[PDB]
C-alpha cells in the first residue's frame, strides 16, 4: 500500500519526468515509452579540472 | 597577513610507521596549499602542489589530504631519508606569502 | 585531444570559486582573490534552466489504457493495436532523442559565447591601459587598489583619470 | 632540466647596497615568473619578493617594503635583487624559486630551486 | 596587478552526449529518462485496487467456488490478475464477448 | 530587469525612422536625422519570411474523418480510436510549440547578430577617425559633409584621403 | 545577389587547394601556394559528419506489417487503418523536413563562423606587424621567410622578435 502517479507490471513509478523505459505498459497519468538507453541536458560548462 | 602554524614540533618515530602533523590556517584557502621539503644540507624542493597531487618524480608514499582550515599531511612509509625539516605553503590570497615555523624528525 | 575539438581561448577552467559561473581572479596588493559575476550567473541560469522547464512542462499527460486483449479470430485488432503503439513508440524516440542532442549543442554554445561576450567587456572598458599576457589575462600598466579593481566588475571606468598614468608607461617603454 | 646559478654573496656593512645574480637556464623565462625567499639560521623561510613577466607586476614583502627593487633582463636571462640599508637581523641565505607560470592561474607554488648564496653584516 | 577570465568547474563524473562529440563530462546536469520500479503495485487513485488470487475475470465474475477471498473489495481503480490463472470457470465452455466484458468492468464506483 | 538579461550593446531603439529594420543617424553641418540600411533590411526581411513560409506552407493537407460511431458490443474499437487520436494530439502540441519556442530564439539572435556585424562593419571602414563616444555612436575628428557622410552607408571610404585630416586631430589633442 | 544575401566577409573562395577545407596561400620570396589548417579541418569534418550519423543512426527500425484487406461490411476498420497510417505519414513528413531544413543553416552558419574565428586567431597572433590589405589578407611591413610564415599556422610567434624590425617600418612610414 502506497501512493503512486501510475503503475506498472513490473511495479510503479515516481516523479514527473517526461520519459521512462522501463515497460510500455502504464496505468495513470505518466509518460510516454522510450526504446532510449539515457539522455539527459546540461546546465553548467564542460568540466575540465586539469590538464 | 595570512597567518600558519604548524604543532608539535619536534617527533621522534621508528622508521617504516606512520606520522602526520598537521598545520593549521587561517582563513580558507580553500584546496590551494603547498608542501615542502628540506633534508639537513641543501635546498627545499616540492611535493604536493594543490594538495591532491605530487610533483615530477617524486615517491608515492606521501599522502596530500585535507581541505579548509584543516589541513594534514600523512606518509604511509618513513625511510632515514625522511627524517627532514616540513613546511607547509598557502597561495590563495599572495600579496605575501606565509611558510610554516618547521617541524624536524630525527632518530638515533 | 578533446580541448583541441573546442579549441577554446579560455582554458579548462578553475575550481576554487564556488559563488558563480562565470568570474575574475583580480590580482593586485593587498587584494588577492577570486570573484564572481552576479550579473552573468543570474541571467545564464534562468534561461537555461527554462530550457529544462519548457521540455519537462510541455509533456502534457492524461489517462491511458494498456494494449487491450483480443480472441483468437480477431489477430487483425492485434496487429492494428500493435503497429499504431509502435508507430508512436517510434516517433517518440527519435523526436525526444534528437531535441537533447540538438539542444545540447545550443546551451554549449552559449556557454561558450557568454564567456567571449564578457572576456571582451573589460577589453573594450579599458585598451591601451592593459597588456595581452596570455589566456583572457590583462596586466595593468598602472597601479589600482580593490576600489579601483571593482570599476572594471562595474560598468563604470573613468578612462581619462587613467589616461594620464598610461603617459607614465609610455616613459617605461 | 633546469639549473640556476647565483651570485653576490660575502660580508656588507649597515648602509651599504647589495646585487645578487640569478642566471636562469633550462626553460622559457619570457613567459615565466621568478621570486625569492630568504631562510635566517634557524628559522623558518620568509619570502620577500615575487616578479611576474615583462617587468609589469612587482609585490614585495612587508618587512621590506619601499627599501628593496628587483629588475629582470630577458636578453641575459638573469635576475637582479637591488637593494640597501641592510640589517643586523637580515643575515639569511637568499634562494631563487620559479614561478609556475604568468597567464595561468592558481599561481605560487615554487618547482625549481637553487643552491641560494649567504648574505651577513658586520657593525 | 593582472584580471583573469575563468568559469567555474568542480569535480563531478557527470556525462552527456552531443552532436560534436559524445561521453563528454559536465558539471551539473539534469535527466529527463527514468529507469527505477519499486517492485510492488500500489492504492493509485485513493482507492485500494483488487488483487485477484489465482483467479481470472470470468472465473470470479460467474462465482466459482474459489475465488471467495475477494468479496469485500467493491470499488478499485483496476484489477490485477495471475500470469497464468488457473481456477477460471469449471464447467467448459466458451464465454461470449469475454474481451468487452473485461474492458468494461476495467472500472467501477 | 529585463533589458539586463539580454544585456545587449545597443539601446532599447529608436521610433521616429520608418523605412527600414536598421539604420543610422548622421549628423554634419547642413544635415541631419535618420537613415535606413538598404542591403541589410531586405536580406533579413527574407530569410524571417521564408522561415515562416516554410513552417506554413508545410502543413501538407488531406481529408479527414470524424470519429466514427459505435455500439454498446463493440467498446474495443472505441478506445482504440480514442488512443490513436489522443496520440496525434499530444504528438502535435508538443512538435508545434517546441518548434515555435526554439525559433524564437534563432529569430531573436538572428536580429541582435544583425545589429552587431553591422556595427563591426562601420568600425573597420574607419578606425583612426573616430572616437569611442558610447552606445554605438561614434564621433568624426575630421569635419565630414552628407557626400563624405555617405561613404559610410556605402562600402566605400578613402582612408589616406582623411588619414591626412586626422594629423589635424593628432595637433588638436 | 546571392552573395550579397549572405554579405560573407570573404570571397566565393579557391579551388587550387585540395588538401582541406580551410587555409591559407602564404606569399613570400623563394616561396608561394596555398596551405590547409590540419588542426581545423580534421575538427570540423568530424562535428558536421556526425550531425548526419545521429540522423541517420537513430532510426531504429522494425518489422512492419502493410495496410490488410477487410470485406465491404466492415469499412470501419479501413477507414481506422488509413487514418493512423495517414497520421503517421503527415508526421514523418514535417517532422523529417524541418529538421534538415533547421539544421542546414546550423552546419552553414558553423562552416561561416569557422572562417571567422580561424580569420580572428591570425590577427591576434600579430597585430602591429600587417596592415589590413583587404578581404582577409594581410601584408607583413617585414620579411617573412617560409620558417618564419609556419609561426602563423602554428599557434607560436614572437613578437619582440619582430617588433624591433616593425620600428624599421616605422621609419619608412
Ligand atoms: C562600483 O560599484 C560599487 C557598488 O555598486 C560602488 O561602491 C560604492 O562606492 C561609493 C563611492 O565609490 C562608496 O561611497 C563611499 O563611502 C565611504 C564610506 O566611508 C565614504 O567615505 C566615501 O566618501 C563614499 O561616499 C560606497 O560605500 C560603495 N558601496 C559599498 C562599499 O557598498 C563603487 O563606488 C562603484 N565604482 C567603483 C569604481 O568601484
Ligand atoms: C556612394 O554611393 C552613392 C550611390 O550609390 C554615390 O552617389 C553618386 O556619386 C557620384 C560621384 O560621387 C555622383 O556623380 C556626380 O554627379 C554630379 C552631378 O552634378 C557631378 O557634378 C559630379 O561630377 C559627379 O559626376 C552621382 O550623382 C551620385 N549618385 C546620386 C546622387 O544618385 C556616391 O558617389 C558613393 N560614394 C560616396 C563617397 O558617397
Ligand atoms: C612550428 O611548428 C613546426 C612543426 O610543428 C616546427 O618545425 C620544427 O622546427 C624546429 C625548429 O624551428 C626544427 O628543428 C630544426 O632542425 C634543423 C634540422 O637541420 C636544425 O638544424 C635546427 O637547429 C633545428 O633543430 C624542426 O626540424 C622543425 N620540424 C620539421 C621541419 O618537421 C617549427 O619550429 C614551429 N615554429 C615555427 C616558427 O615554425
Ligand atoms: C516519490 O517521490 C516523492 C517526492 O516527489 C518522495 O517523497 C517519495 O518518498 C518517493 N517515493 C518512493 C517510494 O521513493
Ligand atoms: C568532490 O570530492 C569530494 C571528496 O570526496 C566529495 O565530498 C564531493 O561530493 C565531490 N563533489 C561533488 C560535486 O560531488
Ligand atoms: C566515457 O569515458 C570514460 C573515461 O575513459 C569511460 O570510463 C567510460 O566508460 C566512457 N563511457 C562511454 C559511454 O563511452
Ligand atoms: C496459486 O498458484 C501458485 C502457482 O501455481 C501456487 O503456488 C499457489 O499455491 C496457488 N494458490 C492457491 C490459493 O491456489
Ligand atoms: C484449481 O486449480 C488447481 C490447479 O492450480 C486445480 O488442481 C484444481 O482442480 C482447480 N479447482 C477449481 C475448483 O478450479
Amino acid at each position: 500500500e502506497c501512493d503512486a502517479k501510475c503503475q506498472t507490471p513490473q511495479g510503479a513509478i515516481n516523479s514527473s519526468l517526461p520519459f521512462q523505459n522501463v515497460h510500455p505498459v502504464t496505468i495513470g497519468e505518466c509518460p510516454k515509452y522510450v526504446r532510449s538507453a539515457k539522455l539527459r541536458m546540461v546546465t553548467g560548462l564542460r568540466n575540465i579540472p586539469s590538464i | 597577513e595570512i597567518v600558519m602554524t604548524q604543532s608539535p614540533a619536534t617527533l621522534s618515530v621508528s622508521p617504516g610507521d606512520r606520522a602526520t602533523l598537521s598545520c593549521r590556517a587561517s582563513q580558507s584557502v580553500s584546496t590551494e596549499l603547498a608542501w615542502y621539503q628540506q633534508k639537513p644540507g641543501q635546498a627545499p624542493r616540492l611535493l604536493i602542489y594543490g594538495a591532491s597531487t605530487r610533483a615530477t618524480d617524486i615517491p608515492a608514499r606521501f599522502s596530500g589530504s585535507g581541505s579548509g582550515t584543516e589541513f594534514t599531511l600523512t606518509i604511509s612509509s618513513l625511510q632515514s631519508e625522511d627524517f627532514a625539516v616540513y613546511f607547509c605553503q598557502q597561495y590563495n590570497n599572495w600579496p605575501p606569502i606565509t611558510f610554516g615555523q618547521g617541524t624536524r624528525l630525527e632518530i638515533k | 585531444g578533446l580541448f583541441g575539438a573546442i579549441a577554446g581561448f579560455i582554458e579548462g577552467g578553475w575550481t576554487g570559486m564556488v559563488d558563480g559561473w562565470y568570474g575574475y581572479h583580480h590580482q593586485n596588493e593587498q587584494g588577492s582573490g577570486y570573484a564572481a559575476d552576479q550579473k552573468s550567473t543570474q541571467n545564464a541560469i534562468n534561461c537555461i534552466t527554462n530550457k529544462v522547464n519548457s521540455v519537462i512542462e510541455k509533456m502534457n499527460t492524461q489517462f491511458t489504457a494498456v494494449g487491450k486483449e483480443f480472441n483468437k479470430l480477431e489477430r487483425r485488432m492485434e496487429n492494428l493495436n500493435k503497429k499504431v503503439d509502435d508507430g508512436f513508440l517510434d516517433i517518440w524516440t527519435y523526436n525526444a532523442e534528437l531535441l537533447v542532442l540538438l539542444e545540447n549543442e545550443r546551451t554549449l554554445d552559449f556557454h561558450d559565447s557568454n564567456v567571449k561576450n564578457l572576456y571582451e567587456k573589460v577589453k573594450s572598458q579599458l585598451k591601451n591601459n592593459a597588456k595581452e599576457i596570455g589566456n583572457g589575462c590583462f596586466e595593468f600598466y598602472h597601479k589600482c587598489n580593490n576600489e579601483c579593481m571593482e570599476s572594471v566588475k562595474n560598468g563604470t571606468y573613468d578612462y581619462p583619470k587613467y589616461s594620464e598614468e598610461s603617459k607614465l608607461n609610455r616613459e617605461k617603454i | 632540466e633546469v639549473q640556476l646559478l647565483e651570485s653576490g654573496g660575502g660580508l656588507v656593512r649597515p648602509g651599504g647596497s647589495l646585487r645578487l645574480s640569478c642566471k636562469a637556464s633550462g626553460f622559457s623565462f619570457s613567459r615565466h615568473g621568478l621570486s625569492w625567499v630568504r631562510q635566517a639560521p634557524g628559522k623558518g623561510l620568509e619570502w620577500v619578493s615575487s616578479i611576474s613577466g615583462s617587468s609589469l607586476s612587482r609585490y614585495y614583502a612587508d618587512s621590506v617594503k619601499g627599501r628593496f627593487t628587483i629588475s629582470r633582463d630577458n636578453s641575459q636571462n638573469t635576475l637582479y635583487l637591488q637593494m640597501n640599508s641592510l640589517r643586523v637581523e637580515d643575515t639569511a641565505v637568499f634562494y631563487c624559486v620559479k614561478d609556475r607560470l604568468d597567464t595561468a592561474v592558481p599561481r605560487g607554488w615554487f618547482d625549481s630551486w637553487g643552491q641560494g648564496i649567504l648574505v651577513t653584516v658586520s657593525s | 596587478d593582472t584580471i583573469c577570465i575563468g568559469y567555474h568547474a568542480n569535480n563531478s563524473t557527470d556525462t552527456v552526449d552531443t552532436v560534436c562529440e559524445k561521453n563528454v563530462t559536465v558539471t551539473h546536469s539534469v535527466n529527463l529518462l527514468e529507469d527505477s520500479h519499486n517492485g510492488k503495485l500500489c492504492l493509485l487513485k485513493g482507492i485500494a485496487p483488487l488483487q485477484l488470487g489465482n483467479c481470472s475475470v470470468a472465473g470470479w465474475i460467474l462465482g466459482n467456488p474459489e475465488c471467495e477471498l475477494l468479496i469485500s473489495k467493491e470499488s478499485w481503480s483496476y484489477i490485477v490478475e495471475t500470469p497464468n490463472p488457473e481456477n477460471g470457470t469449471c464447467y467448459p465452455g466458451y464465454f461470449a464477448d469475454y474481451e468487452e466484458l473485461r474492458e468494461q468492468l476495467s472500472s467501477v464506483s
